[PDB]
């Protein structure tokens, strides 16, 4: 919002599987979000690197907006 | 779609709760 992405920061520790297209994660990492919404229990997110995909959002936490 | 989609439900997750939060 704001001329700015969305961002959330990790609250435990993932690891991505191949055929599903996910992102690995680690706890207390900061991501921009690309997808708050995809249904399933999941976001899309993109790390520091460039690398995009699914996240379960019970795993991470939407940051505030104004920071 | 033209984005991505998951295959699967979300996996469960390691939360400290021995009940859920009421908020």
């Amino acid at each position: 919002g704001s001329h700015m992405a969305t961002k959330a920061r990790v609250m435990y520790d993932f690891a991505a599987e191949p055929g599903n297209n996910e992102l690995t994660v680690n706890e207390g990492e900061i991501i921009t979000i690309t997808n708050p919404d995809v249904g399933g229990g999941w976001l899309e997110g993109r790390n520091i690197k460039g690398e995009r995909g699914l996240v379960p959002t019970d795993y991470v936490e939407i940051l505030p907006s104004d920071g | 779609a033209e984005r991505l989609i998951p295959r699967r439900p979300a996996p469960p997750v390691p939360v400290p709760a021995r009940i859920p939060s009421p908020r």
